[PDB]
């Protein structure tokens, strides 16, 4: 399911209008989640 | 990992920072446990 186009996205939305998407019925890749570039923080709370 | 922090390098220690502002489900608490072992022996300790 498409993790690309909020990511590799020419414009992005200001502060106040932050952009909302929803996910649902797919396959999570979030491996390929690493090349965004050198360095980039990455926390999460509440799963290892 | 080379000993260095970074992406899929991890320190697996973390802290629990407790305040006592917190929630009464997330305070610490002591806990101790006793364990026997019910078979034949000399039986070195018991009770009054």
């Amino acid at each position: 399911c498409p993790f690309d186009e909020v990511f590799n996205a020419t414009r992005f939305a200001s502060v106040y209008a932050w952009n909302r998407k929803r996910i649902s019925n797919c396959v999570a890749d979030y491996s390929v989640l690493y090349n965004l570039a050198p360095f980039f923080t990455f926390k999460c709370y509440g799963v290892s | 990992c080379n000993g260095v922090a970074g992406f899929n390098c991890y320190f697996p220690l973390r802290s629990y920072s407790f305040r006592p502002t917190y929630g009464v489900g997330h305070q610490p608490y002591r806990v101790v446990v006793l364990s026997f072992e019910l078979l034949h022996a000399p039986a070195t300790v018991c009770g009054p």
